[PDB]
């Protein structure tokens, strides 16, 4: 589905915070780097294409299933869920049997009919 | 529900699943998988105090859930809550090891004092999340300062300066129908708390009150009230005299 | 192998509990939601195949191998053993160069055979 | 060793491992994969609460360990244990965070008493686990309801009313060979308890007591005993006059 | 990058320890087995292709990086590195469509050239 | 930074990562990947308490980590720490649950003190670890056996006797620039530390000193002092007269 913002209003910027890398020095030893006050990198997106109006009105409607997940799960903090989506992602392509130009298939034969396409051009080309 | 994520496509966000991309979309990283936390603020909702303070609720029954996030908004409107019941005992837990303050707020709005409390936890009466550092949680710490807010998962494409201010409010009847709030300017002076009053206006009056001397000069506790004749106040981004008359109630003309 | 049950009893029926799903209104938001004992679903599963007494004697064989396992690791609470075994799966089948038609590749070119047993008919059909 | 997988091949129950699965065996997604709980119950084992705790030991030197499981099976007999030593010390830590009682027990066998608990932690003598709530640990927590069981997983193919009730009984010299239980009527009525008493013999005789007026009528403690020549009794899911002869013992004929 | 030993001293030894397997008897159940300090196994590796002397290295580079990680993260006790390490493999391998005889692209059609190449001799082996 | 790996090819050992590799690398199993933890003792670092100690600090506002290892090697030295401030209280906070003593230690350096203990946690000052039971801690807990180290994570190709002896030690001004140690011989005879003193040297110098009959034979404290004249001592795995003249000073030549 694409995503409708419904919401009273939109802030259309995400001045966000994130954790970072390339160290100065010592900076990566605990014992003389940053504080938890200064671990934290800043940067600024703009709408482009909706979708920080988007990405708000997505984080909205994923706290339904995401709180049913929390109720059902006993880990008291959970770490999991993006490495388990990485999980599912690959059994979805190849947990089973992959048919070559099936659907549900990821491999492209492409260039590999072009190098016996190529070899039409192996026997009968030179079939003096 | 399965929980879903974001992925761009067609210049656009959708909301999708792992099991219902296509061969095209390809994962090459666990770096490419994010969690961001999002505040109820950029949505729009009414973050003074007393507005804030009605959409959480005590429920007793219910084991708090905590969920990490990879990277957050920066908030103008934070919260930090000192609630007791009028015998003193702690109407919310300490917060759990690891646990710290939402790291980015403009204003920290540090609320100490009593309610009923009939409940175990806190919890937000809308579903949303209590969002700490880079931990959401379901239900309120003592004495930690928290952002409102909610968390999305995404599939990315593979390719100044911080100030803070406290304002400190005192409460009685938390978290009932019959709610009441003090803004505090020093131990013995306080203004009587509407929801119209924005941070910048509260910090506003609290310096013309330090500047014109309108402090308490007693023992006593002076609240001062502001009627409604004067403007204080649009989302945040988008955009006199005083006179005795009484405890001691007074006017803000 | 096989499963050979070889407790003393077996209950042939698997009257079970656990956590679900779609939500009625509010009952997703915690504070609205049931308590702790309320979250369950209930089913009744009966012996067909003699699953339900092979589960018993599986449950019971796990055991060894589970507490070697839990006596091994340092973590205290263990989440991880179903995420493991999906990797592993995983691994099984593509850990490695995929060898077509070898026994431990799991791609089927039956269709891709085909498209080229089609083919045949492309030049020295129309040989004119 | 490696931890057995559960897979159904040619309508049977086969134990496997990923590692031994054939192209044809498909895994689309980790719900394929579950962990259910089974209850030593459903093996045949003897469930009254003499022959279940010679089953459970203290041993010192060995960390706890817990597992998570997914699903689990309606016991009727669970069990809920505060056992301290004459010091009147605690034998059984308190449940950790996060630990609760099993959530389906038709009969909380709840025992109160006294023991040389000579060990740390208490563990499943023949290796077994004690069942929570979706969490399976190898020791026993204080006053925590539990069912005894083990664990399996499985991989799928790709496709009434909850009553409980407690029985409580105190105890003496637990966990030794010398152990002797009693059923607690009222705080100062009590039948001596023998191996071969079911439950609902358990509730019967309880109900009679009250009916008939049996309850001890005194400051002091009633004991009352069962001679052998009346039934009470097969596993469960395929199925008088009193007279003082005096503490205070007594006969139920 | 191939790793160079740079420390003042190298012990080329590794006398090791870790944890195990198949238990005697009653061993593997925790209120019959050994305690805390004898579960571990030992052995020794000498410094065959300097391979001890390279380890040495190699942990002591890897220290800034994983203290940046554990900087980074709000996990406790981190014990997932290795599981996500080896689905970042899978990742790198199929994460996307797998263009045969590409060089990101794990599938070998060695034998299926060679079984129609064999197959050249099919219908023009024959074409009388 | 991303985490490195390692991988043997060409018959060496190559420091890559999982993006890296070429598909005739094969992992098929995540029992191919294993974590190690190494002892900065092989690298030749000193390992005599005074020399160990300064390269540990306090330092408050950074959280403390912990990352397992599955591997790790016998260590000669190890330290187990108990300091406190003058004032009485502890310096270094209690092993969290789950976290025990190094397993392999020749010699365990128990050291027992005070210093000003400036900081929440003691830290590594080279950004190194402290080891324990297969958990690899940024910080330093009381009273809990641990060696220096650091952790390699590898990719495998797909295929007597322990003893242990506690020498004893207290400190004053720990954790400072005038930081003094004493080899204790029992609770009243103590012989003043250098860098210099091995293991093996003290552990010799506490026997003549038991035979020779050294030991204090009062009430009182008796420090022995060893003058530079004689030898004590090269890594670990490549390789008399007293009198008093004095607290008891004394000196042995
Ligand atoms: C997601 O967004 C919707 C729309 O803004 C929120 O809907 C509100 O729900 C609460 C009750 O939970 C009502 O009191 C409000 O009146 C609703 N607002 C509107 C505009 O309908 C919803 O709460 C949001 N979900 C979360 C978890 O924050
Ligand atoms: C798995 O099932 C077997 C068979 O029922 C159990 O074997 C019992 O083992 C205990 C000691 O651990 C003995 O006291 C019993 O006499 C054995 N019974 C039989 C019939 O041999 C075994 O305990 C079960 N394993 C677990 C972990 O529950
Ligand atoms: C990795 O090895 C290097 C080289 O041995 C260590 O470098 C030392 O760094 C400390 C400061 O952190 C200095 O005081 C030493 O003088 C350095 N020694 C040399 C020979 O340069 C480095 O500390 C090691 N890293 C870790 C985390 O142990
Ligand atoms: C890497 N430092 C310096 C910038 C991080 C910005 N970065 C961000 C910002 C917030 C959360 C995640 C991420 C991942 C990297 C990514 C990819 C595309 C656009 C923005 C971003
Ligand atoms: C600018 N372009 C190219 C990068 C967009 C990355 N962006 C993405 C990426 C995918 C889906 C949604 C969103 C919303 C914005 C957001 C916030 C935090 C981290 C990453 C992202
Ligand atoms: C989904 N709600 C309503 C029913 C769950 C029953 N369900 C169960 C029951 C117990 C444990 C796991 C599972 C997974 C789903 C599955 C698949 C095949 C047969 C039975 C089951
Ligand atoms: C009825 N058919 C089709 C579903 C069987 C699912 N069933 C399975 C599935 C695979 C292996 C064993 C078992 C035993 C029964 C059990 C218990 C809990 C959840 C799932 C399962
Ligand atoms: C299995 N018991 C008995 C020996 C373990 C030795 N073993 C070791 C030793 C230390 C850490 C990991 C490992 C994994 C197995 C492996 C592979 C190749 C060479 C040595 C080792
Ligand atoms: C002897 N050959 C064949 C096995 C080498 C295994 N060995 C390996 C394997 C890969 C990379 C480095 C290292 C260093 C030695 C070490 C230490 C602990 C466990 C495994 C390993
Ligand atoms: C209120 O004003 C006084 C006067 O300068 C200042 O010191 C104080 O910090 C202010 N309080 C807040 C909450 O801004
Ligand atoms: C509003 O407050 C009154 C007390 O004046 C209380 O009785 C009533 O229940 C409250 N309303 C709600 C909806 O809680
Ligand atoms: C105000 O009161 C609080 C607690 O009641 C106290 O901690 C603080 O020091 C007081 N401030 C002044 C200026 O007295
Ligand atoms: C300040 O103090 C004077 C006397 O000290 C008092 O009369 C006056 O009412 C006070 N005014 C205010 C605004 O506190
Ligand atoms: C025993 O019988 C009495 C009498 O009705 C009842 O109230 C009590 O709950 C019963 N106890 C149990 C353990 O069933
Ligand atoms: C049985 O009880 C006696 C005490 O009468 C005790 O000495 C003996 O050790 C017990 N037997 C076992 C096997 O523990
Ligand atoms: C029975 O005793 C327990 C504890 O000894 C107590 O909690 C309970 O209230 C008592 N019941 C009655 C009816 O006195
Ligand atoms: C009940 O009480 C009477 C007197 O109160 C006493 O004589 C009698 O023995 C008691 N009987 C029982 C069964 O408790
Ligand atoms: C020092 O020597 C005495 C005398 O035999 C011995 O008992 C003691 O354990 C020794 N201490 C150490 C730390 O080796
Ligand atoms: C060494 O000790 C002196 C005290 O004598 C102290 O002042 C100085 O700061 C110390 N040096 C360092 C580098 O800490
Ligand atoms: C030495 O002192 C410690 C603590 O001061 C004490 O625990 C120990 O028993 C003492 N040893 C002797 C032999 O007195
Ligand atoms: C031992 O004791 C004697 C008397 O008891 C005393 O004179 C002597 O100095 C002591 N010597 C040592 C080495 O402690």
């Amino acid at each position: 589905e694409a995503i409708v913002n419904a919401q009273p209003k939109c802030n259309p910027n995400l001045h966000y915070w994130t954790t970072q890398g390339a160290a100065i020095g010592l900076a990566w030893i605990p014992y003389f780097g940053p504080a938890a006050e200064g671990i934290y990198i800043e940067g600024l997106m703009h709408n482009q294409d909706g979708l920080i109006c988007g990405l708000r009105q997505l984080a909205n409607e994923t706290t339904q299933a995401l709180q049913l997940f929390l109720r059902a799960t006993t880990e008291l903090r959970t770490f999991s869920i993006l490495n388990r989506k990485a999980i599912d992602f690959l059994l979805q392509r190849w947990g089973g049997t992959c048919h070559i130009l099936g659907p549900d298939c990821c491999i492209e034969p492409a260039d590999w009919t072009k190098n016996i396409t190529d070899k039409i051009d192996q026997i009968i080309h030179d079939f003096v | 529900r399965s929980i879903p994520l974001g992925v761009i496509h067609n210049s656009a966000l959708q909301v999708s699943d792992v099991d219902k991309l296509v061969c095209r979309d390809k994962l090459s990283s666990t770096n490419q998988l994010r969690s961001v936390g999002l505040n109820l603020e950029g949505n729009g909702v009414a973050t003074d105090v007393p507005s804030a303070t009605k959409r959480w609720g005590f429920r007793s029954g219910v084991p708090p859930k905590v969920v990490n996030y990879e990277a957050g908004e920066w908030a103008e409107n934070c919260y930090n809550l000192e609630i007791k019941k009028p015998d003193g005992s702690e109407c919310l837990p300490a917060a759990p090891d690891g646990i710290r303050g939402f790291p980015r707020c403009r204003y920290v709005h540090k609320v100490s004092g009593t309610g009923p409390c009939a409940g175990d936890f806190a919890f937000h009466k809308e579903g949303a999340f209590f969002l700490y550092d880079r931990l959401a949680s379901t239900v309120i710490y003592r004495g930690t300062t928290f952002a409102e807010g909610v968390v999305a998962f995404l599939i990315l494409p593979q390719a100044s300066g911080y100030y803070s201010t406290t304002i400190r409010y005192q409460a009685t009847g938390f978290g009932t129908n019959e709610t009441e709030y003090l803004f505090e300017v020093d131990n013995l002076t306080y203004v009587q708390l509407e929801s119209r009053f924005t941070p910048q206006f509260l910090l506003q009056l609290n310096e013309t009150i330090y500047t014109s001397g309108k402090r308490s000069n007693t023992t006593g506790k002076l609240i001062w009230k502001v009627n409604p004749e004067i403007d204080t106040t649009w989302a945040f981004w988008e955009t006199l005299s005083f006179t005795v008359v009484s405890x001691x109630x007074x006017x803000x003309x």
